[PDB]
């Protein structure tokens, strides 16, 4: 249960906000 | 690795509770939490 | 609590026909009419409609989270 | 080496379970962070202390609004939890976070250094909470 990533969950980037 | 996973009272949120420790749920903070379902073979006849 | 999957003394399926019952007496039928009008000939499934408590609203109330 | 580099890379998971918990600013401050910055390319940034932001904003189930000053060799800004990547230092993005160290004047961390801060994370993951610490968390 340390890190179940599986990649991940769409990680969002700092120049496209 | 089990750390005994429990659930909250009213907020019904999952909290890791291990031995030695207040049972105290993460946030607000209550006194009441209930157990999770076990992961046995629960198989029912439908008699 | 919940309406039953058959009746007790005949075994007719009754449990399809609760949400029906209640659409019937809603629009303008009456019991006597409405069970009739829904394929019920003995009286024995008809307790199924009447006598039947409708508690599984009251259970629900107490909503687990939100 | 980059698998060398890699067991104290503090992935998105993990950040989750410590949203709360006090002495955020001495297990933290050592490790590495694959920020992204963005189109695909990353860059590694030493984490020099902890900051708060002013925006608060949701990272799936919970949901924190303090910041991370980082830094990369002699560029540096705030920046945000929800940007780190989970993926590991790969070749290209290894070597050019040891040419800005190089070019910065920034000594590299020994290895013992690495060896012994990676040991911080364990400890503090199987930590026995029983001090006062749920009321903070809570409140
Ligand atoms: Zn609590
Ligand atoms: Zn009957």
């Amino acid at each position: 249960t340390s890190t179940y990533g599986r990649y991940g969950s769409q990680t969002p980037m700092y120049g496209s906000g | 690795q089990q750390p005994m996973i429990y659930i909250c009272g009213e907020c019904h949120t999952e909290n890791e509770i291990k031995s030695r420790d207040p049972i105290r749920c993460r946030e607000c903070g209550y006194r009441i939490m209930y157990k999770k379902r076990t992961k046995r073979l629960v198989v029912f006849d439908a008699r | 609590m919940i309406i039953p999957v058959r009746c007790f003394t005949c075994g007719k399926i009754v449990g399809n026909k609760w949400e029906a019952y209640l659409g019937l007496l809603q629009a303008e039928y009456t019991e006597g009419d409405a069970l009739d009008a829904l394929g019920l000939k003995r009286y024995c499934c008809r307790r199924m409609l009447l006598a039947h408590v409708d508690l599984i609203e009251k259970l629900l109330n107490y909503a687990p989270l939100e | 080496l980059p698998e060398e580099l890699n067991r104290v890379r503090l992935s998105r998971h993990k950040l989750e379970r410590w949203c709360h918990m006090p002495f955020f600013a001495k297990t933290v401050t050592g490790c590495f962070v694959r920020i992204g910055i963005g189109k695909p390319v990353y860059r590694v940034a030493e984490i020099t202390g902890v900051v708060e932001t002013a925006k608060v904003y949701q990272l799936g189930g919970t949901r924190t609004n303090k910041g991370l000053q980082l830094r990369h060799g002699n560029d540096q800004r705030v920046f945000r939890l929800e940007f780190v990547s989970n993926q590991e230092f790969t070749e290209s993005e290894f070597m050019k976070w040891k040419e800005a160290m190089f070019s910065a004047g920034m000594q590299l961390p020994t290895l013992d250094e690495i060896n012994k801060k990676e040991l911080s994370i364990k400890e503090a993951l199987n930590y026995k909470f029983n001090d006062q610490d749920i009321e903070e968390i809570v409140k």
